[PDB]
């Protein structure tokens, strides 16, 4: 009951000549795959672990100033000299202070002054990098059966976890009773970890863009330092004051942790405390059903009473789940299940948990089906004690069409060109659409990188207005389309 | 400040919720609105300047919006 | 892996809070429920909590007299019983289950805490 | 709505005894059944779950028997140590809360 | 004048990209007939087309445990390095960033 | 982890003796294996480099063996000279460092 | 062609620097690694460096405790050990190896510097 009730669940239907289908797995989503004569399976990317990180840079968020010293030079006599100014561990600045007989100098005028203080780091945020070949994606594959899922969450016989790494392009999962499943996932194109940094500040971590991380205006260490005392730009974390031009002072600016939390607004939080593992991103996989057979097809059928132990529950995805218990003999058998009209002339809806069987006859079976819009009747068992449970599905096929179109648009806005690989068979139209999407997305991401959703909306409005007031009818249509897409992306961004 | 360069338009956001997505979605709009409320005088000047550099009510409104947005953002 | 609060003594018409520590792993992955054993008597189910969600459910016996809460900062689950009396004298247990609507196998049981209600 | 269990049971070493736990359809026969043994002064232990499954570490002598609306528990290879109070735990849809049987204090003639 | 290895190769050093557009991979051989040709191809996902050329022409295994590092020029898209034969074949994914 | 190696080795003059060094998939079987002879009060000497290739210094009687995940050093003819501590060093990809074995003190009988 | 520093007797809690002077050919063509052998114990690898490139890498056990550096002007390699303690007592060796990332064949060695952590 995990892929049922995630609310980010996609039904990929059918395979291609070859028995393979293309699915993109996201961390917060689920993929349930249905093919004719094939068992329904639930796919879930549940972990992405980055191994063997290398620190790219170390930033200073909280510093302290000690050993402050100053030196002065009388006017016209050049610059003051501080011995500390030879130690890069000291932050220094030069200024001018008016001098004279009163200030202990000789001639009158602006005498140079240099103040120095030992910069020390109290708290730092470490940015780490990983090679794409050191990523490990954990994918759970559970056969969509009514079997009791597991003794507990810790160890589940029902679910089969496979680890996907760039080292092997093929991963096999032995689903007991169903054959084997072949996952051929592309870990090199889900996230580009050559442009990404793993930034941990203080028991919190984020997945940030590498250039953004290197453009941060904070003091930093090279990451190969090992000494931790030679910071590159310490002036960003101190302020020198000469208010009246008669005294130079230096103070430390204060902890930059809240400022860094503000700066991290658009990043995705990850876990780096133990293991350096994160839960964001997708994984394009080619699922091969060549060696997936149904389970318990040699069982005959159940000739006995079925009782509903949990009332029919409507799922977030237009599907109903029925929990039934078997009371008859011949314990391992196939549950007679169908969704028909009132007169039972026609089959109206399809079963999601294909080939349902009762194994022990004491353990109930959660059957999931997709009933039709309107009135349907779930017929369970044979006529001697046959169950007939009415159901009404509140919706329409046009509403489902609109919702699916919106879901696909959102997926395209999230996965970009990878959206064409989702549930895709190796069709010509899908390939050409993906090529066009790649080109258009390259142009769009060149034109809109580093802008906020409000800027996106303003630009979309401007472009759509320009298209509306365009002499060319083709230019008008093209500009209006670009503006509408830009407005949609601005609305659907920052998530 | 580091907070003046948010990790906003990097093109890395997934379907997972980002750090301060919901909170920071409308913060810029709120800041601009409060600044325009506290400094109406600059708003009238911006409107007059936009109307002067016009030739089109689209240009007038665009210039007015850009000036009003930049004025608080510039610091 | 579950630590419950030490032996306590109370008085009639009082409120007692019973605390159970967790392992952190069983705090956001399992559920916790409270069972009371009267002196020389059988087990009794009072209520349950799923710490990450926190919406507790209570037996009709104790509905309105008990309040179960979980401290997510300290991974602790608390049982508070108000309006105590002689009957409420019993040892109190907390155990964890799979947090599924159908799963109630209490594999890990708290060592228990004795609550005594007496006029003096 | 309340699980009914025999107050006590007796046996001899190597001679298994069966403990019955009967309830309504909503109580038992529609939900899993769990069996616990409670030694005096100690927390109850989970003997079997899902009406016949023994958690790892439970000796195979324990059997989980379930019926249409009643359940039974038996202890093969009875020993002196098995003497304890045995409870059947099962969520009952009616009463919307887990319910326990009256308990069974198994008696073994060790003295 | 050698026959294909018909054995199991293992990648002892992950695929490393050079700054010339090619890739170099270090593979050991655990098989019989030590001086044999290495069955190296760079195909697509379905192994229906040959997409790249290995610029280490005719890689061979002189000794069983001695590692050999092949250099190949994959295509600019997504490509797969196939090393070995049906039993224990290695399929290595790779992505080239240019155009 | 580290290359496990036999602490105790015994042989007799004129007899061929070999030392076994077993590593992991990242210690041995994925990287060259080097064998070193370290007499008391002297620095270690490189016995066989690459995968059991003799440097010019070591006589032909010295040789080594390499397998899927283990290595061995072969001694053609034996003497009291082979009474020393023996180490198998190999780069570990996971450990990211040259990890020797535990050290094998070879004892040559004849005293 | 590789000459190490003389014997050094230190005290607990201090830091010790060891000098290994290589020739010109070995400085510009080979790497140099630091292996310390504890009294009555097996060889251990501390770290190494390509003197011409100078980027030093250390065993995971010695992160933050060993510093290895080269003096291209005098063609010398130094190992500095911080937090000297009782277990840090051992003989230290500098060996010459190729700068490839696959071959660690030490065809040259020094003579070992006895860093005796004791009082004599
Ligand atoms: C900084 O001042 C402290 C004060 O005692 C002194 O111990 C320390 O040596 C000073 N540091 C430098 C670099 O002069």
């Amino acid at each position: 009951m995990r892929c049922i009730g995630i609310s980010n669940r996609d039904f990929v239907e059918g395979v291609s000549g070859g028995s393979w289908v293309d699915i993109v797995l996201e961390h917060g989503s689920c993929v349930t795959t249905m093919a004719k004569n094939k068992p329904t399976l639930d796919f879930e990317l549940i972990k992405t672990e980055a191994k063997h990180p290398a620190t790219l840079r170390k930033y200073c968020i909280e510093a302290k100033l000690t050993n402050t010293t100053t030196a002065s030079r009388c006017p016209t006599q050049g610059e003051p000299s501080l011995n500390e100014e030879q130690d890069k561990r000291f932050v220094c600045k030069h200024s001018m202070v008016d001098r004279g007989w009163g200030n202990g100098c000789g001639l009158f005028g602006k005498g140079g002054i240099v103040t120095c203080a030992m910069f020390t780091c109290k708290k730092n945020m470490e940015g780490k990098i990983v090679q794409p070949e050191n990523l490990e994606y954990t994918i759970v594959i559970t056969p969509h059966s009514g079997e009791e899922n597991a003794v507990g969450q810790d160890t589940g016989k029902h679910g089969k976890e496979i680890k996907v790494t760039p080292q092997s392009s093929i991963t096999e999962a032995e689903l007991t009773g169903y054959g084997t499943v072949t996952m051929e996932c592309s870990p090199r194109t889900g996230l580009d970890f050559n442009e990404m940094v793993l930034l941990q500040m203080e028991n919190k971590a984020w997945l940030v863009h590498r250039q953004w991380f290197l453009d941060l205006p904070l003091p930093w260490l090279p990451g190969a330092d090992t000494q931790g005392s030679n910071w590159i730009q310490k002036e960003t974390l101190v302020t020198f004051k000469n208010p009246h031009a008669k005294k130079q002072d230096v103070v430390v600016l204060g902890s930059q942790e809240g400022a860094m939390h503000t700066a991290l607004t658009g990043a995705t939080e990850i876990q780096m405390s133990s293991g350096n593992l994160l839960f964001t991103g997708h994984l394009k996989c080619r699922l091969r059903m060549d060696k997936l057979q149904l389970k318990g097809m040699s069982y005959s059928m159940c000739t006995g009473k079925f009782k509903v132990v949990k009332e029919i529950a409507e799922t977030q995805h237009g599907t109903i789940v029925i929990r039934v218990q078997y009371e008859g003999d011949g314990s391992p058998c196939k549950i007679p299940f169908e969704i028909m009209d009132l007169e039972k002339r026609h089959v109206l809806g399809r079963l999601i948990t294909v080939n349902p069987i009762v194994t022990e006859k004491d353990s109930p079976v959660n059957i999931e089906a997709e009933p039709p819009f309107g009135d349907s009747y779930i017929i369970i068992g044979v006529e001697p004690g046959q169950l007939k449970l009415s159901w009404f599905k509140k919706g329409s096929s046009i509403g489902q069409m609109f919702e699916t179109t919106m879901r696909g648009a959102k997926r395209m806005a999230i996965l970009g060109d990878t959206a064409w690989d989702f549930g895709s068979l190796g069709g010509v139209f899908t390939s050409i659409g993906k090529a066009l999407h790649q080109v258009f997305g390259a142009i769009y991401g060149a034109a809109f990188s580093g802008v906020s959703w409000t800027m996106k909306i303003l630009i979309g409005v401007v472009i759509t207005w320009i298209g509306m007031n365009s002499r060319s009818t083709s230019l008008s249509v093209s500009l209006v389309l670009v503006g509408v897409v830009t407005l949609y992306l601005g609305v659907m961004v920052q998530a | 400040s580091v907070a003046l360069v948010p990790h906003v338009g990097m093109g890395l956001e997934t379907r997972t919720e980002t750090w301060m997505s919901s909170e920071g979605a409308w913060k810029h709009a709120q800041r601009i609105e409060t600044w325009v409320l506290r400094h109406p005088g600059f708003t009238i000047m911006a409107a007059i300047l936009a109307y002067t550099i016009g030739t089109t009510y689209f240009q007038r409104v665009l210039i007015f919006i850009l000036l009003t947005a930049v004025a608080p953002s510039m610091t | 892996q579950l630590v419950e609060s030490g032996a306590e003594v109370k008085k009639p018409g009082s409120s007692v809070k019973v605390s159970c520590k967790a392992s952190g792993g069983t705090f956001n992955n399992y559920a916790i429920s409270w069972v009371r054993q009267a002196p020389g008597q059988g087990l009794e189910w009072m209520g349950g909590i799923i710490p990450i969600f926190g919406g507790a459910n209570y037996a009709q016996k104790f509905q309105g007299r008990v309040t179960i809460t979980a401290d997510r900062s300290t991974s602790t689950v608390y049982m508070e019983l108000s309006g105590l009396r002689s009957e409420d004298t019993a040892v109190y247990y907390c155990a964890r289950r799979p947090q599924s609507i159908f799963d109630w196998n209490f594999d890990l049981w708290g060592r228990g805490t004795l609550v005594t209600v007496s006029s003096a | 709505s309340v699980l009914t269990q025999p107050p006590s049971a007796s046996g001899t070493p190597g001679q298994r005894v069966t403990i019955s736990c009967s309830g309504s359809s909503s109580n038992v026969g529609s939900n899993y059944v769990y069996w616990y043994q409670q030694l005096p002064g100690t927390a109850p232990k989970l003997l079997i779950y899902r009406n016949n499954r023994r958690p790892s570490g439970v000796p195979d002598r324990f059997s989980g028997s379930k019926s249409g609306t009643s359940a039974s528990l038996a202890i093969s290879g009875l020993r002196s140590e098995d003497e304890a109070d045995y409870y059947c735990a099962t969520w009952d849809d009616s009463l919307s809360g887990l319910v326990f049987g009256g308990g069974t204090k198994l008696t073994v003639l060790g003295q």
